[PDB]
């Protein structure tokens, strides 16, 4: 539903 | 943080109003 | 929100959103109560009955948002939270009572066009903002109509949503609920005789209720999504946490943990 974020989040 | 708060930016900071916000102010 | 509209940009730059890791998703809504620290309620983070107690490194906090969904890349900006302190007197087990929980970021957050703190009242603001007949402001990505009968349909906002809502008379509050209320809390919503409509619903807790000054064109939160039954129902207001009345413990910890 989300939209990914930076994997360093 | 405090001191300067409650001012946007966008609006307070440019005597612009937002859509809805006399609605506020006349129901006082 | 509930018969709410789409917000404008910047027009809220203190809401926050409470954001889970696994699985990704919206917890709750919040607000920049300073450049670390932000207020939410207690029952986003602690509720027994639904299995909640999260954890610092259980979530994120993502700032500068207008889109739900959508990874706003050089607008928004996530901090992590480094403590988080609920109230102790807090009660989830009868009528959520003292319903508030700050949070403290690790890092200071930078204030842009879309990231700006809210004031927080004061006797003198309170006094005279407070009064039943006045209208607030309440923000949030929460659901769109209240979760139940044959609602088809989309549901869920795609950008911010805003609804105006006046401050409702104790004795009236009191007398549309068979819950115990305390003055840590208070309702708003039109009354019946209105025949309007608008209201906060699943997914907008912890979201601010906001006022405008007139005497200080400054805005100042003034409450707390917390609970209410059903959402926009006839007859039946929302309830918020009475920030005012809480400040004593929002100072307490401010000011000795950061
Ligand atoms: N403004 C509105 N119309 N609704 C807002 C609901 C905010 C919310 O999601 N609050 C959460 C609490 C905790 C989880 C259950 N709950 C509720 O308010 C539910 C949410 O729909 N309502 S309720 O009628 O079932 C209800 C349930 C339990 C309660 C326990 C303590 C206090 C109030 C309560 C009210």
């Amino acid at each position: 539903d989300f939209e990914e974020i930076p994997e360093e989040y | 943080g405090e001191a300067d708060c409650g001012l946007r930016p966008l609006f307070e900071k440019k005597s612009l109003e937002d859509k809805t916000e006399r609605e506020l102010l006349e129901s006082y | 929100i509930v018969e709410g509209s789409d917000a404008e940009i910047g027009m809220s730059p203190w809401q926050v959103m409470l954001f889970r890791k696994s699985p990704q998703e919206l917890l709750c809504g919040a607000s920049l109560i300073s450049d670390r620290w932000v207020l939410t309620a207690a029952h986003c983070l602690l509720y027994p009955p639904w299995d909640k107690n999260f954890t610092e490194n259980d979530l994120l906090v993502r700032i500068g948002k207008h889109s739900r969904t959508r990874y706003e890349r050089n607008i928004e900006k996530i901090s992590m939270l480094e403590k988080i302190y609920i109230h102790p007197r807090y009660n989830w087990r009868e009528n959520l009572d003292r319903d508030i929980a700050l949070m403290k970021l690790k890092k200071p957050v930078a204030f842009s066009d879309y990231i700006h703190p809210v004031c927080l009242p004061d006797r003198e603001t309170a006094a005279s903002l407070l009064q039943a007949g006045y209208k607030g402001r309440v923000t949030g990505w929460g659901n769109l109509k209240e979760t139940w009968t044959a609602n088809v349909g989309k549901g869920q906002p795609s950008v911010l949503q805003v609804v105006n809502l006046p401050i409702v008379e104790r004795p009236v509050c009191k007398d549309s609920t068979r819950i115990r209320i305390t003055d840590n809390m208070f309702c708003a919503g039109y009354k019946p005789d209105e025949g309007k409509r608008g209201d906060a619903c699943e997914g907008d807790s912890g979201g601010p209720f906001v006022m405008k000054s007139p005497f200080n064109n400054r805005w100042y939160q003034m409450g707390i999504v917390s609970w209410g039954e059903g959402c926009d129902r006839d007859g039946k207001y929302g309830f918020y946490t009475h920030v005012f009345r809480l400040k004593k413990w929002i100072q307490k910890v401010i000011d000795q943990f950061g």
